[PDB]
RNA sequence: GAGAGUUUGAUCCUGGCUCAGGACGAACGCUGGCGGCGUGCCUAAUACAUGCAAGUCGAACGCUUCUUAAGAGGAGUGGCGGACGGGUGAGUAACACGUGGGUAACCUACCCAUCAGAGGGGGAUAACACUUGGAAACAGGUGCUAAUACCGCAUAACAGUUUAUGCCGCAUGGCAUAAGAGUGAAAGGCGCUGGUGUCGCUGAUGGAUGGACCCGCGGUGCAUUAGCUAGUUGGUGAGGUAACGGCUCACCAAGGCCACGAUGCAUAGCCGACCUGAGAGGGUGAUCGGCCACACUGGGACUGAGACACGGCCCAGACUCCUACGGGAGGCAGCAGUAGGGAAUCUUCGGCAAUGGACGAAAGUCUGACCGAGCAACGCCGCGUGAGUGAAGAAGGUUUUCGGAUCGUAAAACUCUGUUGUUAGAGAAGAACAAGGACGUUAGUAACUGAACGUCCCCUGACGGUAUCUAACCAGAAAGCCACGGCUAACUACGUGCCAGCAGCCGCGGUAAUACGUAGGUGGCAAGCGUUGUCCGGAUUUAUUGGGCGUAAAGCGAGCGCAGGCGGUUUCUUAAGUCUGAUGUGAAAGCCCCCGGCUCAACCGGGGAGGGUCAUUGGAAACU
């Protein structure tokens, strides 16, 4: 069975029901100095009941749109 | 139309939408007085429930609607009973 | 198109011979003009380089987007010097080669045999003078045109040949046994010159 | 700079310009604005033909035109070549290139095309001044 | 429907094609699946290169071969290793 | 991986400017022989005369008009096609595109494969016949008529859902089985002998194809643009879709986005690729292929498997056109062509033979796709415009120091050649077919006709008498353009006297100018040559590769500090970065590499390679 996209992350944001804003801050090279960038994407995943709270890492795997802006399902609670 | 195949598709399809349409709004009507008797609480709501069930397959025949559009209206039917 | 101008004057511009007899530049070695006789001013590097380049393509008969063409195919060549391997290619022309094997005295005589289709490779008949030939492939001259006293004067006249060429003069069918080697060539051509010329 | 610097602010570099600029711009009739088109010739009309005075160190009664181009914008054009045709009201064919005697002249008149006419009497590099072979 | 058909290649009044599997819409020199196949006309005795599990394969699937393209692969012998195949 | 000129009296440095190279859908000027191949509105997504660009089926159905009842039409109904092919790039910075994934949130005509069905009825309707109105478009009225048109009833749950079990996943869940309730289809045509062949018809499933949606990452300028957002962010239900979803709605919260550049503005179709460069890069996005978007402007839905549909419908608008003034008609960014714009881009051509597409059982019909041909040196490649011998070197031109130089072995002369050209002749491949006529083999069948396949006979060329070949005849008809002060290869005479003119830069011209104009020479390239425009190079002149800041441009007047960048030694650990192996994928064409085909080359064909800061997975662990 095909696996969909799961990443690690860090909740910026638990002032929605049923919903938290993660970040997952790779770093990138730079395509013409080579120096390695700090980036940030953030996903919205949908929290089944308010569980992981602001500043926690958590696990979050894609799913199919849940929302006008979610796409992703909180995995697990990595740390608190 | 300036081809005469366009012409014709022109009365063929005005055709069409007219018998389509008529069957549609059969079937609509059927499950309108279906789900008027729920709201009011009937007797024969059973019969009423069956024939709103026989014109949405029978509109999935004819495919005025999809199968899957037909599916979801039995699924809410039955719910409705 | 061709240079149907006079000959001499191109070899005494060049201070060479092109036929490699000297019949040239026995008489007035300067170059062509009311200026030739009387002192002039040095030549630049780049008319040095210009001078050699000029020499080959006079040599050998050919317009300047040809040359230039067969010298980026020469580049290609992996293994040797980059100038010896054009010198090569450039022997290996087909119009070369019937001068070479004696069919004719002058280039301009084995062009004209070549255009007008007086040639055969490998039996067939080929009347491209940029043509390019293999080691081994025979040219021969056609069957209708083997009894024309031009070849045959120059089959007689010419007394030397290439160590490179085989040749026949019953036939009249020859091939270059193998490729030209530097020393075989022109060596008062400096070819690293041409190189330079191009390289800039 | 350092290589942050770099990312933070990355190289940038001059932005060329034309030598000619009033080649680089057509115009539309319809919404009456002006098309980036680069043309290696504009045709316009001469509004002025007359004779110019050079900078100090040369001296000379230069032979231009005041010409409007098809794309409304008013530029100097220098008149090559001895002798010319040229009235106001001609239509003359513009060709890129300055005049460094000139301080105002950007483009030169194409000799033989439209209503300029070739040059008397030339006879070494006729393909400039657009006179046929005799 | 999924075609097996020539896609023309080669200069003008020099044909070559190509056997390819595309579908019946896309253009002729355009969009294909696959390719299975040359065939050069101007042999005198036509030259035909032939992957034939690939054109079996596509046959098993429902893949109609063009006018020529049927006459190629029967004297390849594949139309008869199809024909065997059903039964 | 080449450099040169130009700041000074001279110098070194710094520094700009300029030039030598390559390129092009180019244009222009001069010139111009041929052939192969490719290319040809870049501007006004401006307006468009005329012809053509999709139709097909009588083996679905009923009429109609002829042919001496055959054959051939003519319009109906009905089916399929018309959402492909072709055009354009206006809009679009947006999951549009590219690349990698996901869908346990999806649909899919025609094509294959399987398991089933294909039973009984019915009422119509054009065509037609009359007839009403209308200028015309076109609408109606009444009376008939058929179907594979339409509609019921019947029979089908293998579909969906519910439930019970088992198995399993990534949360919603997925798969199989079993039961259970409620309902749902259809059509006949041709031909052999009620049975049966074959093409269609209905239900379910699987394939293949095509489509749909979601996500990571990637590719423009401007903050002298920082705030933006209110179905907006999330939820709960409902409704809606093929499908998930604020997709919509009613409610309940209030969030969402943003200096890692939101929003706004400007510009732009994207890509494979193409030009350039030593490369890193820079520029471009013609032709060819993929994707997208649009079709007079705006909006809408209908029909359909699929369109919100270039040559369909409706409405509105601007424009053109026809009216009998009541009302009608139209959309070349299809192929040609016209007008207009412009520096500037083609024939209102032949054919469907080939290949591909639509319809048909097929013959076949249709196809401005596509094959061809025409026009243009617009580009690339090939070949010519002759070859050999030929004077201490004719005449003539130019010039002399008047001796001679030079144009010049050039010419002449003599001997040759026929690529070409002309004249006659000889003549391709590209065709494979289908259909049809023979037999044969399999599966099936009571037997068949036929189906699938195999083998033979027969059958078709737009190009076009084209390439090509052969023979005869004559060098006879077939070269120019620019440059020559330095850069920069090539020099002298006159004429002119800061004039006339040249010029890319430096600079030339003021009465003895290799720089202006002409001539003779000469150089470069050559059916081209030059000029202009545009891009890359040279330019280390934005320097990551690869520069600088005491006095040449450049250290903020100085501190304190948020974020950010960077950071001492070491044990274990991890492994995101880094390195490495394997697999998947990065279409075809293109450059490159081999290999073949065109007489060569261009060009064509085959086989590779390359290309990702790609994903999945196994490793390594010094360094961060
Ligand atoms: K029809
Ligand atoms: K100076
Ligand atoms: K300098
Ligand atoms: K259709
Ligand atoms: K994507
Ligand atoms: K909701
Ligand atoms: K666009
Ligand atoms: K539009
Ligand atoms: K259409
Ligand atoms: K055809
Ligand atoms: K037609
Ligand atoms: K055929
Ligand atoms: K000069
Ligand atoms: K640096
Ligand atoms: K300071
Ligand atoms: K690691
Ligand atoms: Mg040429
Ligand atoms: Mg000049
Ligand atoms: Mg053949
Ligand atoms: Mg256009
Ligand atoms: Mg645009
Ligand atoms: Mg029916
Ligand atoms: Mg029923
Ligand atoms: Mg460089
Ligand atoms: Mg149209
Ligand atoms: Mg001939
Ligand atoms: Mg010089
Ligand atoms: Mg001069
Ligand atoms: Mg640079
Ligand atoms: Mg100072
Ligand atoms: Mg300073």
């Amino acid at each position: 069975r095909n696996q969909r996209k799961v990443y690690q992350g860090r909740v910026v944001s638990d002032k929605m029901d049923k919903t938290i804003t993660v970040v997952v801050e790779t770093k990138k090279n730079h395509p013409i100095y080579g120096k390695r960038m700090k980036y940030s994407k953030k996903y919205k995943a949908h929290d089944e009941n308010n569980t992981a709270k602001v500043g926690d890492i958590v696990k979050i795997m894609e799913t199919r749109p849940l929302s006008a802006t979610k796409r992703f399902r909180l995995l697990e609670v990595v740390e608190e | 139309p300036n081809i005469e195949s366009a012409i014709k598709r022109v009365r063929t399809s005005a055709n069409a939408n007219a018998k389509n349409s008529s069957q549609t709004n059969a079937m609509r009507t059927a499950i309108k007085k279906f789900e008027e008797a729920v709201a009011a609480g009937a007797d024969n709501v059973d019969a009423l429930y069956n024939e709103a069930v026989k014109a949405v397959d029978m509109a999935a025949t004819k495919g005025l609607i999809h199968k899957n559009k037909a599916n979801r209206d039995k699924i809410r039917l039955s719910k409705l009973a | 198109s061709r240079y149907t101008g006079p000959s001499w004057k191109v070899s005494r511009r060049l201070g060479i011979s092109l036929s490699g007899t000297g019949k040239e530049l026995a008489r007035r070695p300067y170059k062509p003009g009311q200026h030739g006789p009387n002192s002039r001013g040095k030549v630049s590097e780049y008319g040095m380089q210009l001078t050699e380049k000029q020499k080959l393509r006079h040599m050998y008969g050919m317009n300047e987007r040809q040359f230039r063409t067969l010298f980026i195919k020469a580049s290609k060549i992996k293994e040797g010097k980059h100038g010896v391997n054009f010198m090569v290619l450039l022997e290996q022309r087909l119009d070369n080669v019937v001068y070479r094997l004696g069919l004719a005295t002058t280039r301009r005589q084995a062009r004209q045999l070549v255009n007008h289709g007086h040639i055969t490779v490998d039996g067939k008949r080929v009347d491209i003078p940029s043509y390019h030939v293999e080691v081994g492939q025979v040219i021969g001259v056609r069957e209708k045109s083997q009894n024309i006293s031009t070849i045959k004067e120059a089959v007689e006249a010419t007394v030397g040949r290439p160590a490179f060429v085989s040749f026949d003069t019953e036939k009249l069918e020859g091939s270059f046994t193998r490729l030209p080697e530097r020393d075989e060539l022109y060596p008062e051509i400096d070819e690293a010159l041409v190189v330079e010329y191009y390289n800039q | 700079p350092t290589i942050n610097q770099l990312v933070r602010k990355p190289r940038k570099s001059k932005v060329e310009k034309s030598d000619s600029p009033a080649l680089n711009k057509g115009y539309n009739s319809f919404k009456k604005t002006q098309t980036n088109v680069n043309s290696p010739q504009k045709r316009g009309v001469c509004t002025r033909v007359g004779t110019m005075t050079p900078k100090k160190p040369n001296s000379a009664l230069r032979k231009y035109a005041r010409v409007r181009l098809s794309n409304l914008i008013e530029v100097t054009a220098y008149i090559p070549g001895i002798g010319h045709n040229l009235q106001e009201h001609s239509v003359v064919l513009l060709r890129g290139g300055r005049v460094k005697d000139l301080p105002g002249v950007r483009y030169h008149i194409v000799r033989g095309a439209l209503d300029t006419a070739g040059v008397n009497d030339r006879k070494q590099s006729r393909s400039k001044y657009g006179t046929k072979r005799p | 429907a999924v075609k097996i058909r020539l896609k023309r290649m080669g200069s003008k009044k020099s044909p070559f094609y190509r056997i390819v599997v595309a579908d019946s819409r896309s253009p002729r020199d355009g969009r294909f699946i696959e390719t299975v196949g040359t065939y050069n006309p101007l042999k005198d005795p036509a030259e035909v290169v032939l992957k034939e599990d690939l054109v079996l394969d596509w046959l098993s699937k429902g893949a109609q071969p063009s006018d020529t393209v049927r006459n190629i692969l029967s004297k390849e012998g594949v139309m008869k290793k199809h024909h065997e195949a059903k039964n």
